[PDB]
RNA sequence: GUGAGUGAUGAAGGUCUUCGGAUCGUAAAACUCUGUUAUUAGGGAGAACAUAUGUGCACAUCUUGACGUACCUAAUCAGAAAGCCACGGCUAACUACGUGCCAGCAGCCGCGGUAAUACGUAGGUGGCAAGCGUUAUCCGGAAUUAUUGGGCGUAAAGCGCGCGUAGGCGGUUUUUUAAGUCUGAUGUGAAAGCCCACGGCUCAACCGUGGAGGGUCAUUGGAAACUGGAA
RNA sequence: UGCAUUAGCUAGUUGGUAAGGUAACGGCUUACCAAGGCAACGAUGCAUAGCCGACCUGAGAGGGUGAUCGGCCACACUGGAA
């Protein structure tokens, strides 16, 4: 139906009068396969429920993504904050290239086909954020050709 | 099979055809694609054809016939 | 050849994969030494290792040439993921473990050693070719019958689609390289097309 | 001085060689001043007179000379008496 | 000012952030092209041209979208003073895919990548607007 | 920067400090010279032996060399080992890369290199630190 | 390719053991299977071209092997496909014993002060392949020299602030030019090599064939919107 | 290719007319006549390096090499002159 797959975890800690308290942190990014991607953030002091914690938190909001026939439209660069991604588009046959979170918002997604790398930082709150950021600034072939007052075939 | 053709000022002239001719001319650099200008200062020789500030005369390559002048022209159009 | 025990690493890994199961009889839980306790957990590293080191115990041979055919692949048209698959079947070893001369690869893949070795010619004593569309893997003139091949020629049938032998020559020259269907199928070709690539 | 080269091409153990106008001083690889054909001289080729000498008729009309025993294949054309 | 045209083209962003329908500038023969290449592919709703004395008004009436969505989305600068560019025509990039439309200063005038194909011929470069 | 204060003053990269400084060059014998050679290994013979203690998270005490190698270029290098040598003025081979903690000790010694051939009591090292005696 | 179809927990003996049982392990025997290595064989690919006579330098027809292993065929042996390195995470690879901040590992963070999965062994496992691993040099990862493709408030980074020449850049319009610009007709950037196609080498490593394709250029044709150049 | 922590070099040195001499023009050599010529578009000085079609890397821009195999120099114990 719905596929949820981690990213990465961490343990995160608050200093009070006594000893240091532990609670974990677990962001899930949420992928529907037809193109429609949300993500989440858990924040409970346990593992395996918190990740549900945040599961419910991401199907709250998500982005529709634009398919091309089994790639994304041209070449797009969304940056947020200090981490930024270098998306472009591929031949119908290429597989996906990508670093560590940014594949698991793509094959979460419905493109299969695209070359990107990362820039700037690397840490896997960032990444995701930009990433949604570039999907969203993405437009279709049909709608710019809506706005303008063109047709598909003035523009070529 | 023909000479030289290059045009271009001169700077001054002294006894005996010391006619040099200035040449200014562009050329990209190899990396930075700024289009930056030099020049290069030639030689050739005449009778007293031409002056100080201002001779821009066509100039044609021809055997040496020096020690550093290797143009023979001084096929003058434009002067002070 | 391996030198080592084919059913020590058909448990190790998932598979057999070579006949029809030989896990059943043994404890299929683990390897071996910690087969009492649990499993662990699954990377991108036991993507490329779990499945380039499952499918090397399936075609025998050693790395160095795993990259050689994999760019051998590579150097084509199509699909890279495909193309692997469409060039896994051209080796006259794998044609002398599917054609039905004998199970085992030590044995099957002895096939150029002994026996029928001949391809619409001379002897071709090797583990492979270019065994192209259009060319017939005879039996040998001297001897069109080895010991275990014409033996247990009528011991199985049914054979794969994409070739077509007869009896009393062992011969075919049938069609072509194979469909990407009819392959080995318990593989993921994309948790392999960037496990060689990266 | 002109001559025709008969150079050690190839796979080795497998002398082959190429045609093309040499000087009697410069090496068998050495400095080349046009090409003359070639010829396969593996001796397992059926059709193998690879001489287009139109664009090699102009070395024996302007003081070429015959080279170094190779005269057999100078036997299988005939440009000589055109003259 | 130090650039002639690239003084007008990014009034075009800072009028179009805060969602004006109006802009005047000081007008050129230039302009007076550019501004309706961008009216050929949709860009503006209507500019006129300059009518007025001593090279005056210049008046624009920008686009937006149905539901307030800004049209022109994206805008650049690339030959410069201070450093050109010239792009043959066989190495004429698409932008955007082709979506967007650049513009190029050529023996025919100022024409776009709609029109140097056509021609096949190459020019100055000067902008990408998407 | 701009263009113009970019092909005036150009680009210059940054300096390669190289591990093993002590190393790829050889003194010559008649012209007297320093050299460049990028070798890999050298010779040398050894001069102390001693050990200093302090590694100040790591706080166990081990020993050293003062080797000098072909044309004396002194150097202090680490034996690996839990045995030991037993031979002043040695015919080592020395080895890069650094061990750390000890404050001025870069390089290796190799096992072996037809002085002394390591340790005896020492099996499944095989071939660290000198020892022998396997068929596997 | 130093072995092959089998082959009941399959074992005497290693390890785990709380031992009841998993493990090496269908490993092993002992049947059944094979010539690659070993005694003999005919062992004869590159291997051509003339100082002649008949016709009028051209044709046909008689003249030349150092390595002599190769291709060959045919009986048919079990002659060592072994050893390297790791196993906490980066990065697939786990348990016991001596050892107790010692002796010792170390690419990096770091492991041992008495029960170390990081020391030394043992067993097992993982990757390898006739090798494995180590030290050394270059490139990428590095957008950490950033023209594509970074910055200068507090993080490294704004001259203490004027007046200024050499150099860099420039408002608006009309004319002509043609240096930069755009374009196409040539001469040229040899061949061997890289990129794909093809023949051959038992396929492979390797070879020959026609093309990209050989950069700023060379001379004239040509277009004149922008940068020069001049009124 | 690197050094501005190398900023003043050059004196048949840069031109003219001869006289010669070389396969061949010429400050190539001498006879006078004179004043030049070079340079922040890095001259001179020191240090290091035989160049190139190529080879290795790189998605590309670029970066690093020069033994194989070919093009072209320079050199044969060290210096000169036929
Ligand atoms: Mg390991
Ligand atoms: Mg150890
Ligand atoms: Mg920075
Ligand atoms: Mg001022
Ligand atoms: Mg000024
Ligand atoms: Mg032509
Ligand atoms: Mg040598």
């Amino acid at each position: 139906e719905f596929e949820e797959r981690v990213v990465t975890i961490n343990r995160v800690a608050k200093v009070v009068k006594g000893g240091r308290r532990f609670r974990f942190t677990a962001l899930v990014v949420v992928g529907d396969k037809n193109g429609r991607v949300g993500f989440g953030t858990g924040k409970a002091q346990e593992v395996p429920e918190a990740i549900k914690k945040a599961v419910e938190a991401a199907k709250k909001d998500l982005v529709v993504v634009p398919r091309v026939e089994g790639t994304t439209p041209h070449t797009i660069t969304g940056r947020y904050g200090s981490g930024s991604v270098f998306m472009k588009p591929a031949a119908p046959g290429t597989g996906v290239i990508a670093g560590g979170p940014v594949r698991a918002v793509l094959e979460l997604a419905g493109i299969t086909d695209i070359l990107s790398k990362s820039l700037g930082s690397n840490t896997p709150i960032n990444m995701v954020r930009a990433t949604i950021d570039g999907l969203q600034n993405l437009k279709n072939a049909e709608d710019v050709a809506k706005l303008r007052g063109k047709t598909v075939e003035e523009l070529y | 099979n023909d000479r030289k053709v290059y045009v271009g000022k001169v700077v001054s002239d002294k006894m005996d055809k010391t006619i040099t001719v200035l040449v200014e001319t562009y050329k990209t650099h190899k990396l930075y694609g700024k289009r930056v200008k030099y020049s290069k200062k030639y030689k050739t020789h005449d009778e007293n054809n031409s002056a100080k500030l201002g001779d821009i005369v066509k100039i044609q390559e021809t055997r040496p016939l020096s020690a550093t002048k290797r143009f023979r022209l001084v096929e003058i159009v434009e002067e002070s | 050849r391996f030198r080592g025990s084919n059913w020590k690493k058909s448990r190790r890994l998932g598979i057999s994969l070579s006949g029809t199961g030989k896990e059943l009889e043994k404890r299929p839980y683990a390897p071996g030494q910690h087969g009492p306790n649990q499993r662990k957990k699954l990377s991108e590293y036991g993507l490329q290792l779990r499945e380039k080191q499952k499918l090397r115990y399936l075609y025998g041979m050693t790395e160095r040439q795993f990259r050689n055919t994999f760019d051998i692949a590579g150097k084509k048209f199509g699909v890279h993921g495909e193309n692997f698959m469409i060039l896994l079947a051209s080796r006259l070893d794998a044609v002398v473990y599917s054609l039905g001369l004998a199970r085992t690869r030590r044995q099957a893949r002895q096939l150029v050693n002994h026996g029928h070795i001949l391809v619409d010619g001379k002897r071709v004593d090797i583990p492979s070719y270019s065994v192209k569309p259009g060319q017939t893997i005879s039996v040998r003139e001297k001897s069109q019958k080895l010991n275990i091949i014409v033996e247990s020629v009528e011991i199985n049938n049914f054979v794969p689609e994409y070739l077509n032998f007869d009896a009393d020559s062992l011969t075919g020259t049938f069609v072509r390289l194979p469909e990407r269907s009819e392959l080995p199928a318990e593989i993921n070709e994309q948790l392999i097309v960037e496990y060689y690539s990266r | 001085a002109v001559k025709i080269r008969l150079t050690r091409l190839g796979s080795k153990r497998n002398p082959f060689y190429r045609i093309v106008v040499a000087d009697a001083r410069s090496p068998r690889d050495g400095r080349i001043i046009e090409q003359i054909g070639t010829y396969n001289p593996t001796s397992a080729n059926a059709p193998e007179i690879k001489v287009d000498e139109a664009l090699a008729l102009k070395w024996l009309n302007d003081g070429a000379k015959p080279t170094d025993t190779v005269h057999n294949i100078l036997s299988k054309e005939g440009i000589m008496k055109k003259f | 000012m130090t650039d002639p045209i690239a003084d007008m083209l990014t009034r075009v962003r800072n009028a179009n952030m805060v969602r004006h329908e109006k802009l005047e500038l000081p007008a050129s023969n230039i302009k007076k092209e550019i501004a309706e290449i961008l009216k050929s592919e949709g860009f503006i709703k209507n500019v006129e041209y300059v009518e007025d004395d001593k090279q005056g008004v210049l008046r624009l009436f920008l686009k937006y979208g149905q539901n307030d969505e800004r049209v022109i989305t994206g805008l650049k600068r690339i030959s410069k003073p201070g450093l050109r560019v010239y792009a043959k025509a066989s190495e004429m990039p698409k932008v955007l895919n082709g979506l967007g439309i650049a513009l190029v200063s050529t023996s025919e005038g100022v024409i776009t990548d709609k029109e140097a194909r056509k021609r096949n011929v190459g020019g100055e470069i000067i902008a990408y607007v998407w | 920067p701009t263009i113009n204060q970019l092909v005036r003053k150009p680009r210059q990269s940054k300096i390669k400090k190289s591990d093993s400084p002590a190393l790829n060059k050889g003194f010559n014998s008649k012209k007297k010279k320093f050299t460049d050679l990028n070798s890999p290994q050298k010779r040398g013979v050894c001069t102390r032996v001693g050990t200093m203690t302090p590694k100040k998270p790591n706080s166990a005490l081990r020993k050293y060399a003062r080797v000098r190698l072909s044309n004396n270029i002194e150097i202090n290098a680490y034996i690996p080992g839990i045995g030991h040598n037993l031979q002043e003025h040695s015919v080592v081979l020395v080895r890069g890369g650094r061990v750390k903690d000890l404050p001025g000790v870069r390089y290796h010694i190799v096992r072996g290199a037809l002085d002394t051939s390591g340790v005896d009591g020492r099996r499944q090292g095989r071939s660290l630190y000198g020892t022998k005696k396997p068929k596997n």
